[PDB]
């Protein structure tokens, strides 16, 4: 079984780097340090 | 009371376009992650079900 | 000549047992759960306590560690869209 939800609602498969569009992720890398937001998606295990 | 913060003017505009992507969202759980039940004892008794 | 007494006692915790093939800790999702959706089936069961005697009624309090998680989207000016969901309970 492959059950797509859990997938879905980030419970396995990607962390929250990946899947994310790649400007976003540049963006969150540019100014972590006076503004966080590392901790508002799942990035499960 | 509320907070805000001085960000630039374009450079949030910029964000809040690339935050409304269908891809992009928002996940959250609850850090107990778990479902409560509780049992009645009647007094003196010492074996439960 | 006298006899002796053990005690111990512990408070402010909770009593915990992981669902694991080894009890140990290796990863969120447990392989348990994998493997016994690869025992894809419904089950019933049932659990059993022994206690020591009390005074008065009391509680069994008991708590089913499981996920639960909620997503958030907005597409337009002031609209907010979220879908919930937890995963043996609905």
């Amino acid at each position: 079984s492959m059950m797509p939800q859990w997938s879905y609602m980030h419970i396995s498969g990607q962390d929250a780097s990946e899947y994310l569009s790649p400007g976003l992720v540049q963006f969150a890398r540019a100014t972590e340090t006076y503004f966080s937001l590392n901790n508002k998606f799942r990035n499960p295990t | 009371y509320a907070t805000f913060f001085p960000m630039a003017h374009n450079t949030a505009s910029t964000l809040e376009a690339m935050l409304r992507n269908d891809t992009n969202d928002q996940s959250f759980n609850d850090y107990l992650s778990a479902a409560n039940m509780l049992y009645p004892i009647p007094a003196n008794a010492t074996n439960v079900p | 000549d006298s006899i002796t007494q053990k005690k111990f006692l512990c408070d402010r915790t909770l009593w915990r047992i992981p669902f694991s093939s080894n009890f140990m800790s290796m990863g969120a999702l447990t392989d348990l759960g994998q493997n016994l959706l690869y025992a894809n089936s419904a089950h019933a069961l049932d659990m059993t306590f022994e206690v020591d005697p009390m005074d008065e009624p009391t509680l069994l309090y008991v708590l089913f560690e499981v996920f639960d998680v909620v997503r958030v989207h907005q597409p337009h000016r002031g609209v907010i869209e979220t879908v919930y969901l937890r995963t043996p309970f609905s």
